[PDB]
């Protein structure tokens, strides 16, 4: 199923831009044309109407992306090898910061190059390579330039395959449309054999490795990871079950690989992260757990399932002929598997950086608070962009490949006919939670102003205590011995079991306490949530047809109104909602990480003594002061931002002047916001006036951007101000305490 | 196949659709028992019954909620506030029956039943059938509250 | 090829090579010449 | 010794049940689709066996791993309790 | 004609013209719908004649050096195991006339003249008999089949005269390169696990079976 040389090779099209579309390869009378082409360059969906060459070109796409992802992985393990202290930080990991980029001295930007120890000069790196680096068991920078050559080989292979999968071999339409084979393939070979082959690695390398590295040798007497293999005699001196050899796993006599395959849980106190040997054992069962998995539906053999017999056998009383046409809508629409990637992939993105913090992974990393804070936000905010994205492209779907006549569905019927009534339920949901939650922090505020700190929700005047985490807390931390019983310790150290892990005089994890403010910041997050969630479901729902506009749906997906008629019809398009849900999006992420910061701040963060007293960064005040508006506004942002302000002169400068920076683009956006379009095409007039009395007036007449280009501009750089404001924030004020 | 949902009284084209949440015989019994659904019955008497109960409730909150809780004088504070209450919201019902209806005019309330029997229109939708209800929601909601707190704090019940 | 030299002539190609050529001509002055306050020929 | 050990009784065991039972119309197979209600529906393959009940290679492949995943399953369960 | 694994599929595009057709493709990777890129009947067909050949002049040139030095006719010294004679030079190396790395270049030289006019052969049939090439162009014209060539430089002999013969000797061939591609496998593999010579493998299966096996070495 592949078709040989469907598109000749030629530069033919570079020099006739737009050539994808009839109407913009006529040719740029205004400069409305040079917009248009940028904005659907990747449209392939109205490029052409055959799905065969729209698979086609998705095919290619992807080899592009995953060379250029190729290309990023090569960077950044070239730059660890030839500009880093990766090796002076390997025998001090608790008193040096790690860095991986210097600058070259033109205009006194050489004061960037601040010391770090170890003898280099550089800017401190909070990705966390370092970490995984050591992880793996690497030490010597050979290793990093063999993996940056590899990672070159491989973009270059995905470019060529990038462009031979598309000009010399394109496979045909039933080829993408074997959901079943593709199912098959992604469970059992991509995640299965590569969580057995990540396993293997780290039995044979990083466990003795580390091993060798935690007894305190010097890196550069360790052996290399090639004479573990060749000598089995160090891995049987190291681990003694190492010399029964293979026999005991095809004997089920699996009790005699305990001592490198455990269950333990907790930390290790030397590097305060995992055992190594809970994580080769996880690895291991979750490659037994895929391979399984991947051999459930059917193929050119017969035994399997067929996942339209799944889908039409579930039905009910309520919900009529149920998941019947659903297999057909996911095999003949790009969109919607797009949007529940998207949403699946946002979702999970989520869940990682939740997981991340509480379990810390890797070696010296809990102690490095700086990746961890970077590491946290960054993920919630991919996560949160993802989730949007995911709304915008289920609207796509439903504006462009709906068609009850041959893709009929009754589950996506009945949801139509009632959507009043979810939208109804949703706004008085949204309007109870913001009344019912923001409403105590203005309380709060009044009763503090007024002189009545006892008439206050607080733990000392009314309290409002979250019982029902607290009962979850409880449980977890006496689930070893009762429900776990081949368990040692708690999965995590936040729980509340009571023990403490220090490294290098510093604080890695002890127990978080609940109380009044987080039951308040957490139903701050819920009411966030529920309103995007309104917003975006609103634009879905209505995306073809209201009570207002009864024809939506031939206006398309992205219009700008329908006139001031009706009292007025401005940004009724699903394109508008995902642009009105961004901001709420912002809103909702900007307040999750701000929780995050202050209460490890506040609560979990700080250094330990001889005596065993914890001093925390900030003294432990959140419980008093996050209960007000002001105290956000004073102890939090007022206090903390005394880093990013004062950091003139010193080698954290251009946090500085990201800091103002990003303030500028922020408040630049509002002009694109609050103004309209009949205004500047206007003043462009008496601007192109001048221009024809010197006959310097272009034939390329200028237009002023279009409704929807504005709201876009003024959308993205309020975005980037604030996630650049926020950022240079965040990293002056963590790196310097 | 068994279907659960259906369109509101058989037609389709009205915007409503019968549920069991709407239209199941306990919660259809139970509705049609009001006092504010029934409407061959003197306006006065919902109107007493309404505001016995609502006038019962409202003392809880102020007395317990109110600046004056920990002091010796939160019930006599919160039946206060609470007949405030009342009073603002008699106010309310005044106008909104002074604005909304107009003298001599017949009733707007529906004459046809669900089944399409014919019957009287309620009399709740008139001048004085919401004069009526107004005067006996104040009766009953002054009456409630004192109840409520003589109960209270004139007869030592083992509350809580 | 006449194509390819077609390309090399749209005007983000063309403005990007005359603003890289800019730049370094600049970087170069300033790094023979710093710290330029006052012109004192 | 280990060919008189119980496990290889236990695994010889599984392995041997879960193939007569795929082979006899006991389970599922290839020529063999169970429905809803969990009875079996005949089918056609399209595969040549040369076989009288037209077990393929496949369904016995299948077979043998159901029963070593039972009989391994059987034999841990066994010794964490210290029966075996 | 016999059978082996068959399938419905594969039989509805095998019907036994190509030599040594039994039927077996359970992949059903010679499938004539949607043909390219290197699946493709005619390529795969190719393919296997060519790796069978290499295998046939591998299988017996990997033992051949051996079974002479314990026979005591060649110097000790070359009878070396095909995994120490210098391929692997971590695994042991030979000193030559020329370094190894000098003699690859030479070999792939060599090989890419040889090669390229080959598959210049297979691209456009009937061409390396056109352009001058030391006056041998008139031998290297082909015969239509690039898999069996022919002609005065690759069939000398003239054998194959009669076209059922012909037949025969291609199943012949066909079958005795899939047994040397099997035989290349195990020596590739029983090296890998045991570390010694093949035909030392043989001697010791043959000095007791029970002692030198699979249950034994594995
Ligand atoms: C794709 C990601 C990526 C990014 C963001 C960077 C970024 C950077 N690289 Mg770089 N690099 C990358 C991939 C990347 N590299 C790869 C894949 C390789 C090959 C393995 C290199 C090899 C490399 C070398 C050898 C050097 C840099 C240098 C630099 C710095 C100066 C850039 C400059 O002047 O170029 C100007 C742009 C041109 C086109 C020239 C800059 C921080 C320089 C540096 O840090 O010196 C102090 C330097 O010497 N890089
Ligand atoms: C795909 C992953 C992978 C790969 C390529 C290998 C590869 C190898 N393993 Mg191995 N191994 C793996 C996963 C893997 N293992 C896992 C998950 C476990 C845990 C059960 C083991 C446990 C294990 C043991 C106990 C031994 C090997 C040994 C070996 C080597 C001889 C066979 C070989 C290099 C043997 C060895 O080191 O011989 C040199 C050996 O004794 N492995
Ligand atoms: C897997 C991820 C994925 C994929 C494959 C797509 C694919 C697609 N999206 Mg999409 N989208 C995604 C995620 C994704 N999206 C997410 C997460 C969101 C939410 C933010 C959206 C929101 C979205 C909207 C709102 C729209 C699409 C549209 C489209 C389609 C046309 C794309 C196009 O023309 O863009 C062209 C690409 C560009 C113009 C580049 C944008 C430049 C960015 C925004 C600025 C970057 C700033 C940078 C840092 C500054 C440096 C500048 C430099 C020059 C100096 C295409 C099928 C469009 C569509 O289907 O219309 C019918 C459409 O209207 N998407
Ligand atoms: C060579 C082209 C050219 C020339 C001769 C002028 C000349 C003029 N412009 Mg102008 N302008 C240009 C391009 C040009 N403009 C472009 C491309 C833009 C869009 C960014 C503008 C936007 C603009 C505004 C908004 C205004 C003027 C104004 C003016 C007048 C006041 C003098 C001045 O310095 O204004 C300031 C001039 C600028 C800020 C322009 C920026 C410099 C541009 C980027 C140079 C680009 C040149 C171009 C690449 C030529 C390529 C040559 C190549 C093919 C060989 C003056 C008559 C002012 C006026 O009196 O109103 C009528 C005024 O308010 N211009
Ligand atoms: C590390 C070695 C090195 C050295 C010694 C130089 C030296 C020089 N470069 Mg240079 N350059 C280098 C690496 C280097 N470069 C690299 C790696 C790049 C990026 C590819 C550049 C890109 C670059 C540009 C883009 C330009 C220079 C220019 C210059 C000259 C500036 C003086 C001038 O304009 O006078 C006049 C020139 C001379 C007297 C001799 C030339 C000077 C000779 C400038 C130049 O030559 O101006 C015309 C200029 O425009 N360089
Ligand atoms: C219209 C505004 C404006 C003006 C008139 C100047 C003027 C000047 N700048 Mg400058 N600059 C500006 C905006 C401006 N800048 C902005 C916005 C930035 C930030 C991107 C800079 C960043 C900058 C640097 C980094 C340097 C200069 C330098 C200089 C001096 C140049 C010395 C030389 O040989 O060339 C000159 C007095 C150079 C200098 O030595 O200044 C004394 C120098 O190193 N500037
Ligand atoms: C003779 C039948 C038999 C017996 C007595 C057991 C007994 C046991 N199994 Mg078990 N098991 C069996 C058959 C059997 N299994 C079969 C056929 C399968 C499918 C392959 C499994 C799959 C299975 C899993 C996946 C797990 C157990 C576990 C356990 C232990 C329970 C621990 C707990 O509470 O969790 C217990 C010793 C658990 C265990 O050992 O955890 C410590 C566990 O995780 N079993
Ligand atoms: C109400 C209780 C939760 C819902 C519940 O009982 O779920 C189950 C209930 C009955 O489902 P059925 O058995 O009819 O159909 C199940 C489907 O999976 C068949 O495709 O769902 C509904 O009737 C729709 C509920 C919409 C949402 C209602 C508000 C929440
Ligand atoms: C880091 C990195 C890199 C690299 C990577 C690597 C180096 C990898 C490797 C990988 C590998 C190296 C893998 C492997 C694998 C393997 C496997 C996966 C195997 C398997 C096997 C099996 C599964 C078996 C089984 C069995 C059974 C079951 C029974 C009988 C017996 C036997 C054993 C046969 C680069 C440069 C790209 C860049 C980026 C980054
Ligand atoms: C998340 C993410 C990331 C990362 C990622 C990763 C890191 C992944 C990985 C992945 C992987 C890592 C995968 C893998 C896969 C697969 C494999 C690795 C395979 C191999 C091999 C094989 C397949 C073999 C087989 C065999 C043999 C050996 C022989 C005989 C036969 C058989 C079949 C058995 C980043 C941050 C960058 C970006 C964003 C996203
Ligand atoms: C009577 C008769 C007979 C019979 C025979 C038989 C019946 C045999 C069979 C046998 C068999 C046919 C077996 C099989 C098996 C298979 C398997 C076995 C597969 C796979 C599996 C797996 C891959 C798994 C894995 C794993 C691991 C590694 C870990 C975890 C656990 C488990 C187990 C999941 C004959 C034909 C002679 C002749 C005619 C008559």
């Amino acid at each position: 199923l592949v078709d040989r040389d469907p598109i000749k090779t030629s530069f033919e099209e570079w020099a006739k831009p737009g050539h994808f579309s009839r109407t913009i390869a006529k040719g740029p009378d205004t400069t409305t044309w040079i917009w248009n082409l940028h904005a659907d360059a990747h449209d392939f969906d109205s490029h052409t109407s055959d799905l065969e060459e729209i698979s086609r070109k998705v095919f290619s796409a992807h080899f592009g992306q995953l060379s250029i992802i190729f290309l990023w992985l090569s960077g950044m393990y070239f730059h660890g090898a030839r500009f880093s202290n990766y090796e002076a930080w390997l025998s001090d990991p608790t008193h040096i910061g790690p860095s991986a980029q210097v600058v070259w001295p033109i205009v006194g930007q050489e004061i960037l190059n601040g010391d770090v120890g170890g003898g280099f000069r550089g800017i401190q790196i909070t990705s966390g390579f370092f970490q995984i680096w050591r992880a793996s068991g690497i030490t010597s920078e050979l290793q990093l330039y063999c993996t940056a050559i590899g990672a070159l080989v491989f973009a270059a292979l995905m470019l060529f395959a990038g462009w031979f999968h598309y000009h010399k071999a394109a496979p045909k339409l039933a080829w993408f449309q074997d959901v079943e084979s593709m199912l098959n393939h992604h469970l059992a070979g991509l995640l299965g054999l590569g969580s057995l082959s990540w396993a293997g690695h780290q039995v044979h390398v990083s466990l003795p490795i580390n091993q060798f590295l935690n007894a305190g040798v010097d890196p550069k007497e360790i052996p290399l990871p090639h004479e573990f293999i060749l000598n089995r005699d160090l891995l049987a001196q190291l681990y003694p079950s190492f010399a029964e050899g293979a026999t005991p796993f095809f004997t089920l006599n699996w009790s005699k690989y305990s001592e490198f395959l455990t269950f333990r849980g907790g930390l290790d106190p030397v590097t305060g992260g995992l055992w190594l040997t809970d994580i080769a054992h996880h690895h291991l069962a979750i490659a037994i757990l895929f391979l399984i998995a991947g051999h459930m539906y059917r193929t050119n053999w017969g035994i399997g399932h067929g996942i339209k017999d799944i889908l039409e056998a579930h039905k009910g009383p309520f919900t009529g002929q149920g998941h019947k046409g659903l297999y057909e809508i996911l095999t003949t629409s790009w969109h919607a598997q797009l949007s529940l990637n998207l949403a699946m992939l946002g979702s999970l993105t989520i869940i990682v950086a939740h997981h991340m913090y509480s379990m810390p992974p890797y070696p010296y990393l809990a102690t490095d608070y700086a990746t961890q804070l970077s590491l946290f936000t960054h993920h919630m905010w991919i996560g949160g962009f993802l989730i949007v994205g995911a709304a915008a492209h289920a609207a796509i779907f439903m504006v462009r490949d709906y068609d009850p006549t041959n893709r009929y569905n009754d589950l996506l019927d009945r949801v139509l006919r009632h959507r009043d009534a979810i939208i109804s339920h949703l706004n008085w949901v949204c309007i109870f939670l913001g009344f019912h939650s923001f409403g105590l922090y203005i309380h709060n505020d009044t009763m503090s102003a007024l002189g009545r700190p006892q008439d206050m929700f607080s733990d000392t005047a009314i309290q409002l205590q979250p019982v029902f985490a607290q009962w979850i807390q409880n449980t977890h931390a006496l689930a070893p011995g009762v429900t776990a019983p081949g368990e040692t310790a708690s999965t995590s150290l936040t729980w509340g079991g009571g023990e403490l892990v220090a490294v290098g005089g510093k604080v890695a994890l002890l127990p978080i306490p609940l109380g009044t403010a987080d039951f308040l910041v957490h139903h701050i997050h819920a009411f966030t949530i529920h309103v995007t969630v309104l917003i975006l479901l609103k634009g879905v729902l209505f995306a073809r047809s209201s009570r207002l506009i009864p024809d939506k749906a031939n206006l398309g997906f992205r219009f700008p109104c329908d006139g001031p008629g009706r009292g007025g019809t401005c940004q009724v398009s699903a394109w508008d909602h995902v642009f009105l849900g961004l901001f709420w999006m912002y809103n909702a992420i900007s307040v999750v990480i701000f929780h995050f910061s202050w209460k490890m701040q506040s609560d979990v963060w700080g250094s330990i003594s001889d005596q065993g007293v914890v001093t925390h960064i900030t003294g432990g005040n959140f419980a008093q002061s996050s209960i007000t508006i002001n105290g956000w506004l004073r102890d939090f942002l007022w206090a903390q931002a005394s880093q990013v302000i004062q950091s003139y002169g010193s080698s954290l400068s251009a946090y500085g002047l990201f800091f103002l920076g990003a303030h500028f683009v922020w408040a630049f956006s509002l002009m694109f916001l609050f103004s309209g379009r009949g205004y500047w095409q206007e003043l462009i007039e008496s601007i192109v006036w001048a221009h024809n009395k010197l006959k310097v007036a272009p034939a390329t007449q200028p237009r002023a951007l279009s409704i929807i280009q504005g709201r876009a501009v003024g959308v993205t750089h309020y975005l980037l101000g604030g996630i650049a404001t926020t950022w240079a924030f965040f990293l002056a004020r963590i790196i310097a305490v | 196949t068994f279907q659960v949902v259906q369109p509101i009284n058989g037609d389709p084209f009205i915007g409503s659709l019968e549920t069991p949440v709407t239209s199941s015989p306990l919660i259809a019994w139970y509705l049609s028992n009001l006092p504010g659904y029934r409407t061959a019955v003197n306006p006065l008497l919902r109107g007493v019954e309404v505001g016995l109960a609502h006038g019962f409730f409202l003392v809880g909150p102020f007395v317990k909620a109110g600046p004056l809780r920990n002091t010796a004088y939160a019930g006599s504070a919160g039946s206060l506030a609470a007949a405030g209450l009342v009073v603002i919201l008699s106010m309310c019902l005044t106008i909104y029956g002074i604005s909304s209806f107009k003298e001599g005019e017949p009733s707007i309330a529906p004459s046809l039943t669900l089944t399409g029997r014919k019957k009287q229109p309620d009399q709740l939708q008139t001048a004085d059938g919401w004069a009526k209800f107004t005067g006996g929601f104040f009766f009953g909601g002054i009456s409630g509250v004192t109840w409520a707190y003589f109960l209270l704090y004139v007869l030592d019940l083992p509350y809580f | 090829m006449r194509d390819l030299k077609t390309y090399l002539s749209v005007a983000p190609v063309l403005s990007t090579l005359w603003f890289g050529s800019l730049a370094g001509l600049l970087i170069e002055i300033n790094r023979l010449f710093p710290d330029a306050l006052t012109f004192p020929f | 010794d280990f060919i008189g050990s119980s496990t290889n009784l236990i695994m010889v065991t599984s392995t041997t049940l879960m193939l007569f039972a795929g082979r006899f119309g006991l389970a599922p197979s290839a020529n063999r689709k169970a429905t809803a209600g969990l009875r079996l529906e005949a089918r056609d393959s399209g595969l040549q066996t040369g076989d009288p009940a037209g077990f393929t290679l496949a369904d016995t492949l299948a077979c043998g791993t159901v029963g070593h995943i039972i009989g391994v399953g059987v034999v841990l369960g066994l010794k964490n309790i210290g029966a075996i | 004609r016999p059978l082996w694994f068959a399938s419905s599929q594969s039989l509805s595009y095998l019907d036994g013209s190509l030599p040594g057709d039994y039927g077996f493709d359970p992949l059903g990777l010679s499938d004539p719908e949607g043909t390219g890129g290197f699946i493709e009947p005619r390529w795969l067909a190719y393919g296997e004649i060519i790796n069978g050949r290499f295998a046939m002049l591998g299988a017996a040139g990997a033992i051949a050096p051996e079974i002479l030095g314990k026979a005591g006719l060649i110097p000790a010294e070359t009878a070396l195991p095909w995994f120490q004679t210098g391929v692997i030079p971590p695994a042991g190396t030979y000193t030559y006339w020329a370094d190894n790395y000098t003699l690859f270049v030479l070999e792939m030289a060599l090989m890419g003249f040889a090669e390229h006019r080959r598959l210049q052969d297979w691209y456009n049939p009937g061409s390396m008999g056109k352009q001058y090439f030391l006056g041998l162009e008139k031998g290297l014209a082909g015969s239509g089949n690039p898999a069996y060539p022919g002609g005065p430089f690759f069939n000398p002999l003239g054998f194959g005269k009669d076209e059922k013969s012909l037949k025969e000797l291609k199943l012949k061939e066909v079958k005795n390169g899939r047994l040397a591609m099997l035989a290349i496998l195990g020596y590739f593999i029983q090296g890998l696990v045991t570390g010694v010579g093949p035909y030392q493998n043989l001697l010791d299966h043959l000095a007791d079976p029970v002692n030198n096996n699979v249950l034994t070495s594995l």
